[PDB]
RNA sequence: CCCGCAGAAGAAGCACCGGCUAACUCCGUGCCAGCAGCCGCGGUAAUACGGAGGGUGCAAGCGUUAAUCGGAAUUACUGGGCGUAAAGCGCACGCAGGCGGUUUGUUAAGUCAGAUGUGAAAUCCCCGGGCUCAACCUGGGAACUGCAUCUGAUACUGGCAA
RNA sequence: UAGCUAGUAGGUGGGGUAACGGCUCACCUAGGCGACGAUCCCUAGCUGGUCUGAGAGGAUGACCAGCCACACUGGAACUGA
């Protein structure tokens, strides 16, 4: 019963790619927008819209490159039933550095190398590949 | 398989049992060898397999297989029991070292004589 | 009492003493408080045959530890400086 | 400093003595969950300073009675 | 050169009304040695008649796979029909450390250093379809950066 | 702890000259060599997957005269060291002493090079050493002791080593009977018939 | 009797190489 | 440890060879002897048994047995499954327990960073050094994944309040 | 193997030990522990580490070393830091 709204965000992204759709909508949350801003900065997503006043309907717009899905392997790591907290040195490398690993740290959400650049770690949210 | 269900009841791999109940971690055992006899195998094969029902030292009474071609055993002989199943005689799960304590080695053997204890041709 | 003695390590006929700080009622190789330098009776003409942390050794003399006689000769052999 | 430790009162049916209950979030070794875990300690007090179901600041003092070596300091957020 | 390679050969049956006729399947993999591979599967009534037949279909299914001077770009999974093949890049892992029917594909691919383990079933036909699906599903650093980010050195580090 | 058998029967199983019988006559000049290696050797083998890696490993051991207990111990140090473990194995087999003497031309065979070493006739770095497994340090000197001065093999082998390739990572002084060990040998600089990658896969089974 | 009802002395049936009950998976050799 | 004294003079066995797994075809036996780890070999034309010759793999060791782990992703945390193959309580309610939409403020237990104390020594690894080289011995270091306290970040989880 | 304990959970006072304490007595209170597993049965010295394993883990912990326990069996006390 929507016990993890973050994975509800990733599922729409994953299914939107398989459905060959343009945009995906969902009820917003500040943690959801923060992750998408990391997905936008890396280029996995295409210019989100946060339209809404009292019921904020967050709208990402999917991205395709060579007639194929760009976000093809996404999964949530730190599930609400099982949370993973990596330190500075235990921070992974998705696709040997080719994929990112969104990790919420003290400064905020940032990529796994950006947390390694700042020299801090925390809750790895999702592996995007 | 629900990690919250694993903290409550852990993964438990059943311990594999030894093929031989020969007083654990004893490679060889000493026997008394009552009733040397011969039996026939299961349906694929056919022979008079020479065996003997050994009263072991520790207190068990098992049956062991006599290797080699022809033996020199009797109603009472102190033999040495080596583990090993034949999977051709029902219940035989031990071999007898030819060339041990009292059980002598085979006669006229040339190829594999460390097995069956033949020394060497002294000619 | 506390003492500063030797711990016969090494091999058969190739000894090696590690200068330890231990209680006098131990088994020469056992329970020790702090090892301080070593000694090599079969050392070469090379740079290192004997190392001693004299700052720590003089720290234990103040605490009341007694130096063994073979260890006392190494203080004389090192001449306290070089 | 002081090394205090906070826990909730599980029972107060004793004379000049209370057993407390301290929760501690332990990371499970083999798996990765941060499961919950209790702890019972016999806290000493003055008269009956804490009631039932209250959190209380405890400090490990000198050994009092048989398996009883804890003492309270404050009863913060009491029965009311 | 194209590096033909035999992997497995069986004896299937049919059971006609009289007796049974034995066809011989032959699974071969070809590959130039530069990331181009291809597997042929074909059967005939004779053993050498099928390997020649499996050479023909092998050159029809030539697939190009990127590689980093003799090895993979990143680790990759290879699920196909009960075969859970896993592959590791092994940057100078020194050797094609892989099982039977998974070695022969990666040899003729032109790959030299991998770590691999065939999980699940170890059926030769499916494990070949596992790696062929597994290798073509692997990206390239320039191929990923072409999609998003638009700078090969900026995304990598 | 040595082979002590027919030399070029080992080359017959491989099908190539392993230089362990080499004087002047190439390959028996006659009957059979680089061919049938036994009684039923005229029948061609099938060379299975294990055997291709096996005969690759056996070939290298027959070259340097290293047994399996010892060669595996070179593999331990080769694998734990940095760089390419396939390359470090041929590095440690090269630095082995009897190889170094053989590369000097001081002995005409890797077996003969052990004969000179074992019978205390070679002073490496000035010191007489009879260990055939002596891993020669880089930037070192190897030398023949005076009791082996012109003792009928040193003269005969050094003149035989004129048809060699005169290995680039070394400096032999033919006429002073003293060698000089230069840098670590480069991978591409040695024989290069050996598929070193088949060896590393065998022990990693 | 008892010296004939011994389990050795039983009618032995041979697996014929061809005909009814002749099929073998791999046989004595499997050289490929 | 060096020097000197002879004629190569004193110094090679063990298992295996149907497949797995490197390596054969001829005699003797004839579902009888026997082999075996498993699939299974032996019925008078055996590459599996017993000898011989020839090879292979190891080599002063080589095999066999016992025992642990690995292959076993066949107890799966990393790393599995449950329509039919072993496996969804017959169903529903429900305490303990597990998890939990969204916003702001705050605290700073979980979490992350740094430091200090400790994590004995020897071992396990990294450069060095010394016994003719290695095994061994040994210097320094790293590590000892941990625990506690102190000082910060405080996004996410938890607590409290609205 | 689901209830176990009655000096057992606790208080005051006396005594005792190098030292605190049901460690031991008297009186009073009636609790304490338990499904995050108490009592009971079987088995076993613990650890640094060792063997194996890609890691994670599993198994075992002889030799070297720290600690505990025991010294024909059961029990107690004296000398003495
Ligand atoms: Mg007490
Ligand atoms: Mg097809
Ligand atoms: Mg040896
Ligand atoms: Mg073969
Ligand atoms: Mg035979
Ligand atoms: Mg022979
Ligand atoms: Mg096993
Ligand atoms: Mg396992
Ligand atoms: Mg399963
Ligand atoms: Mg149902
Ligand atoms: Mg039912
Ligand atoms: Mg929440
Ligand atoms: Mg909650
Ligand atoms: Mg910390
Ligand atoms: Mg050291
Ligand atoms: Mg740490
Ligand atoms: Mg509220
Ligand atoms: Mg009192
Ligand atoms: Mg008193
Ligand atoms: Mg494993
Ligand atoms: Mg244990
Ligand atoms: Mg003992
Ligand atoms: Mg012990
Ligand atoms: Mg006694």
């Amino acid at each position: 019963s929507m016990q993890d709204p973050i994975a509800d965000m990733l599922t729409r992204i994953r299914n939107g790619q398989a459905a060959n759709k343009a945009a995906v909508t969902m009820p917003s949350s500040k943690l959801k927008v923060a992750i998408a801003n990391v997905l936008k900065e890396e280029g996995f997503i295409e210019d989100f819209k946060v339209e809404g006043d009292t019921k904020p309907e967050l709208e990402l717009t999917l991205k395709y490159f060579q007639g194929k899905a760009v976000v093809e392997s996404i999964q949530r790591v730190s599930r609400p039933g099982l949370r993973i907290y990596k330190r500075k040195d235990e921070l992974p490398k998705v696709m040997a550095g080719l994929g990112i690993a969104v990790v919420s740290t003290s400064k905020g959400v940032m990529t796994d190398r950006a947390a390694r650049q700042a020299g801090l770690g925390g809750e790895i949210i999702c592996y995007v590949a | 398989a629900t990690v919250n269900q694993l903290v409550r009841k852990p993964r438990a791999r059943k311990v594999a049992k030894s093929n031989v109940p020969a007083l654990e971690a004893c490679p060889q055992k000493r026997g008394v060898c009552t009733r040397v006899y011969t039996t026939t195998p299961k349906k694929p094969n056919s022979a008079l397999r020479k065996v003997c029902r050994v009263r072991l030292t520790n207190g068990f009474e098992v049956t062991s297989y006599i290797g080699g071609e022809g033996h020199n055993l009797q109603e009472h002989s102190v033999i040495l029991i080596r583990g090993g199943r034949v999977k051709d005689l029902p219940g035989v799960r031990y071999h007898t070292v030819r060339g041990a304590l009292d059980c002598s080695g085979v006669k006229d053997r040339k190829q594999a004589r460390s097995k069956y204890g033949v020394k060497r041709p002294k000619a | 009492m506390v003492t500063i003695r030797l711990a016969r390590h090494g091999a058969k006929k190739r000894p090696f003493y590690q200068v330890v700080v231990a209680d006098s009622r131990n088994a020469r190789n056992g329970r020790f408080i702090e090892r301080v330098g070593f000694f090599n009776p079969i050392a070469s003409e090379k740079e290192e045959g004997t190392r001693l942390d004299l700052d720590r050794i003089a720290h234990w003399v103040g605490q009341g530890a007694t130096i063994s006689d073979r260890v006392a000769a190494l203080i004389k052999e090192v001449n306290k400086a070089a | 400093k002081i090394r205090t430790l906070q826990g909730r009162v599980v029972s107060d049916k004793m004379e000049k003595s209370i057993v407390v209950a301290i929760e501690r979030f332990v990371k499970h070794p083999i798996y990765g969950k941060f499961i919950k875990r209790t702890t019972k300690l016999h806290v000493h007090d003055e008269n009956n300073e804490c009631g039932i179901g209250d959190v209380v600041e405890i400090r490990e003092c000198r050994p009092l009675s048989k398996t009883k070596s804890w003492t309270l300091v404050r009863v913060v957020e009491k029965a009311v | 050169e194209l590096q033909e390679k035999l992997i497995a050969v069986n004896r299937v049956s049919k059971t006609v009304k009289g007796g049974r006729i034995f066809s011989f399947t032959a699974l071969t993999v070809v590959g130039d040695g530069n990331g181009r591979v291809g597997f042929g599967y074909g059967k005939a009534r004779e053993v050498p008649a099928a390997i020649q037949k499996a050479m023909e279909k092998a050159r029809r299914n030539m697939i190009n796979v990127a590689l980093n001077n003799g090895t993979l770009q990143h680790p990759v999974k290879g699920v196909h029909t009960g075969s859970r093949v896993f592959m590791q890049p092994a940057s100078e892992g020194t050797g094609i450390i892989a099982g039977g029917a998974m070695r022969a594909v990666l040899e003729v691919a032109g790959v030299h250093n991998v770590l691999a383990k065939a999980y699940g079933s170890t059926n030769p036909i499916n494990v070949v379809r596992a790696t062929i699906d597994g290798l073509e599903n692997m990206n390239s650093p320039e191929m990923v950066a072409a999609k998003r980010g638009k700078s090969v050195e900026e995304i990598l580090g | 702890a040595r082979y002590l058998g027919p030399k070029l029967k080992l080359s017959r199983r491989e099908g190539t000259d392993l230089f362990l019988k080499s004087g002047v006559r190439a390959i028996d000049t006659k009957c059979k060599i680089e061919q049938a290696p036994g009684q039923h050797g005229a029948r061609k083998p099938r060379l299975s997957d294990y055997g291709v890696q096996l005969r690759e490993k056996q070939k290298v051991r027959r070259i340097y005269g290293v047994l399996e207990r010892q060669f595996r111990n070179y593999y331990k140090e080769a694998a734990r060291l940095k760089g390419n473990t396939g390359e470090n194995l041929l590095a440690l087999l090269e630095g082995r002493l009897d190889n170094v003497v053989y590369r000097m031309g001081f002995g005409a065979t890797r077996a003969e090079a052990r004969q000179l070493v074992s019978h205390k006739a070679i002073m490496v770095n000035g010191r007489v050493v009879n260990i055939a497994s002596y891993q020669v340090s880089p930037n070192d000197v190897v030398s023949i002791r005076e009791k082996a001065k012109k003792q009928s093999r040193v003269k005969a082998a050094l003149e035989l080593a004129e048809q060699r390739e005169k290995p680039t990572w070394l400096e032999v002084d033919a006429g002073k009977m003293e060698g000089t060990f230069k840098r670590k040998p480069e991978r591409s600089d040695l024989s290069a018939d050996i598929n070193e990658h088949l060896i590393v896969e065998l022990y990693s089974k | 009797e008892a010296l004939l009802h011994d389990p050795l002395f039983r009618q032995r049936v041979e697996k014929n190489k061809k005909g009814k009950g002749s099929y073998m998976r791999k046989g004595k050799h499997g050289n490929r």
